[PDB]
């Protein structure tokens, strides 16, 4: 990334805002993050699309629960060779806590971690 | 001594058996609610108390239902949010691992987190 060069997906302000929102656990800062990401000039194909429905809006409290949605995400594979054992372990613990799935990637796995703490 | 209480309850039950046999029935179910088997007698013609126990001897007719409880189990109640939680926190009861859940609460949801 340089000032004179092209534009990139991950700039400094975006990273800092995301890390702040995730460290303090404040949803308003994540909304600031999303506003700052979804307002740049079109950089990908999915920026030229527009969502336009015709039904009437509904209250938010009637939408399917959070956990039923969080169980639809995962973390892709990242081998223990590339990542540190610390980060691999933290990912595997954080994903097993919300009910979702994590990944092991290539490079096997430590057998001693086949049991809970 | 517990034997004393057991003997007391045994004698009390045998007396009821004797009385039921003397009347002509074979079960306490056949006698529950049958008010017509009770009559009022006065103490005599020297006390002159006008007590009329008929208000308690009145026999309302039940209809097509019986005169006692004819159902098993408790009266069930509608299911609260906790049911859904029990559907989700299964690794906690099967393995014993930390979990973390998020939902939406509404004022029409009572006893949030009691069945768990």
């Amino acid at each position: 990334f340089r000032k004179s060069g092209d534009r990139h997906g991950w700039e400094g302000g975006v990273i800092h805002t995301l890390q702040q929102a995730v460290t303090n656990d404040s949803y308003t800062t994540f909304k600031k993050y999303s506003e700052q990401v979804n307002k740049r000039p079109p950089m990908q194909l999915r920026d030229l699309l527009e969502l336009r429905s015709t039904k009437a809006p509904v209250p938010v409290d009637e939408v399917e629960s959070i956990t039923a949605i969080r169980k639809r995400f995962i973390t892709p594979g990242m081998s223990m060779g590339a990542l540190s054992p610390e980060a691999h372990g933290t990912l595997n613990v954080a994903m097993n806590r919300i009910g979702a799935k994590s990944d092991s990637g290539e490079g096997g796995e430590d057998p001693a971690r086949f049991r809970p703490d | 001594t517990p034997e004393k209480v057991v003997n007391l309850f045994t004698f009390l039950a045998e007396e009821v058996r004797e009385i039921l046999a003397g009347l002509g029935f074979r079960s306490l179910n056949e006698v529950i609610g049958r008010t017509d088997l009770l009559h009022q007698v006065s103490r005599g013609a020297e006390h002159l108390d006008d007590l009329d126990l008929n208000p308690r001897l009145a026999q309302v007719d039940p209809g097509e239902n019986a005169r006692y409880c004819t159902l098993q189990g408790r009266n069930e109640v509608p299911d609260t949010l906790d049911a859904r939680i029990v559907a989700d926190a299964r690794p906690l009861f099967e393995e014993g691992e930390k979990m973390q859940l998020a939902y939406n609460a509404r004022n029409t949801q009572r006893a949030i987190g009691t069945r768990l």
